[PDB]
């Protein structure tokens, strides 16, 4: 019922400035204390800061790496916190996270968390090709359907399938980096009866770009 | 800072059965409170991390009583028994008594049964002819261990550069993984040939699992 939910990431530049929110519900947002946690490949978990209560004259501290450029606050009436931070670096490239302070002595509820990346190369949204029987007989799990996301950059990109609707042997790969993009692949398998007699399209989010793409894959 | 190191680094176990992940930092973490804030958390493929056991010990919410935690100095210890599908992920120990670190990590693998993977091939759609390149799909799905090879074949010749291999993690369901490899050519390239060809070798057979198509 503890909801926690970030956003506001995206491509940024070094040196540049972002902001990022955080909005949580279900508990007494007011009393307790709030966490920034970011999370990268090159230096896995990594505290960022902090901010208390009320009562504590919203005290705030702040690892010894963002000291000076990251400021935290928040906003009791409207149950959010807030990280803003400056003079951005490569090395402050990573999914950042907020999480609560819990009364047990530990961050006890994280949000879903939303990815920044700091680089001087811009942003691509990517493309999208249908994978599609390949024409062929009926001998693998019925048919097997899919989507190629290539050529996109920064990452992350999400793909859903009927909207979430259909999420039953969804088979996505981790996407792989080559001459500076991304690309993946994201499959479903249905039965050879309900396709292509039903609907199936598959959805593909890239939050750098804001674009969300539908496509349906046809027999073609 | 206080150093948490975290061993080991990659862990299997099969299902039904005991998995222990250590933490070790670089001082003590006995507060003058005298409680001791090591924690532990796990995150799933695509979630945020979960907080399991909080104070080396204790058990937050809708934890099961298969996890349980210990402490002794700067050593630490957090235990799954009779582990299931669902604890697949990674195990992080993180202490709040100083500055707050976490470790780096222990990715749980559900060791299962070997399963022979099923192959499709997807020629390329003519939508991406024009960006220059033509990629040719070769996807195998369902199957385990994780190690495959996919061999293509040209007209015959085998062809090694273009291709791109990518896994799936491991599904929280039936413990498989998917994979898929990647040839892409010059559109040009991809005219002057007739038959594609994929072929896998896993430890589920001898003989490779081929799949093509004729244009
Ligand atoms: C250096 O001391 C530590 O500073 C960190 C950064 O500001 C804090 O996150 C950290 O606090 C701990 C414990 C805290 O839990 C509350 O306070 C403790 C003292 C109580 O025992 C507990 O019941 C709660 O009221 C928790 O919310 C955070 C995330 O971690 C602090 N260490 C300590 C030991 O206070």
């Amino acid at each position: 019922e503890v909801k926690v939910e970030e956003s506001g990431g995206g491509l940024v530049q070094p040196g540049g400035s972002m902001k990022l929110s955080c909005v949580a519900s279900g508990f007494t947002f007011s009393n307790y204390w709030m966490e920034w946690v970011r999370q990268s490949p090159e230096k896995g978990l990594e505290w960022v800061a902090e901010i208390r209560l009320k009562s504590n004259n919203y005290a705030t501290h702040y690892a010894e790496s963002v000291k000076g450029r990251f400021t935290i606050s928040r906003d009791d009436s409207k149950s959010s916190v807030y990280l803003q931070m400056n003079n951005l670096r490569a090395e402050d490239t990573g999914i950042y996270y907020c999480t609560r302070g819990g009364a047990v002595g530990a961050m006890d509820y994280w949000g879903q968390g939303t990815s920044v990346t700091v680089s001087s190369a811009t942003t691509t949204a990517p493309s999208v090709y249908p994978l599609v029987p390949g024409c062929s007989d009926t001998s693998g799990s019925s048919v097997t359907l899919g989507c190629l996301v290539k050529g996109y950059f920064p990452e992350p990109v999400t793909v859903k399938w009927n909207y979430g609707a259909l999420s039953s042997g969804v088979r996505t790969v981790s996407s792989v980096l080559q001459s500076g993009f991304y690309s993946l692949s994201s499959l479903v398998t249905v039965p050879s009866s309900t396709w292509p007699s039903q609907t199936v399209i598959c959805n593909v989010a890239h939050p750098a770009s804001k674009v969300d793409l539908i496509k349906e894959p046809s027999g073609p | 800072d206080v150093v948490l190191t975290q061993t080991p680094l990659s862990l299997p176990v099969r299902l039904g059965d005991q998995a222990s992940i250590s933490c070790r930092s670089s001082q003590s973490l006995l507060h003058s409170d005298g409680n001791t804030y090591l924690h532990w958390y796990l995150q799933k493929p695509g979630q945020s991390p979960k907080l399991l056991i909080y104070k080396v010990s204790n058990r937050f919410s809708g934890v099961p009583d298969r996890f349980s935690g210990s402490g002794s100095g700067t050593d630490f210890t957090l235990k799954i028994s009779r582990v299931e599908a669902e604890d697949l992920g990674v195990y992080f120990c993180s202490q709040t008594t100083h500055v707050p670190t976490f470790g780096g990590g222990t990715k749980l693998e559900i060791k299962r049964a070997d399963a022979a993977p099923t192959v499709s091939i997807f020629p390329p759609s003519s939508e991406q002819l024009t960006s220059g390149g033509a990629s040719v799909v070769c996807f195998l799905n369902n199957f385990y261990p994780k190690d495959i090879n996919v061999k293509w074949k040209i007209d015959g010749s085998e062809r090694q550069n273009g291709v791109l291999n990518s896994w799936t993690d491991q599904d929280s369901k039936d413990s498989t993984y998917s994979m898929s490899s990647t040839l892409t050519l010059t559109k040009d390239e991809y005219e002057r040939h007739n038959s594609y060809t994929c072929e896998a070798t896993h430890k589920t057979s001898t003989s490779p699992i081929v799949k093509s198509f004729n244009r």
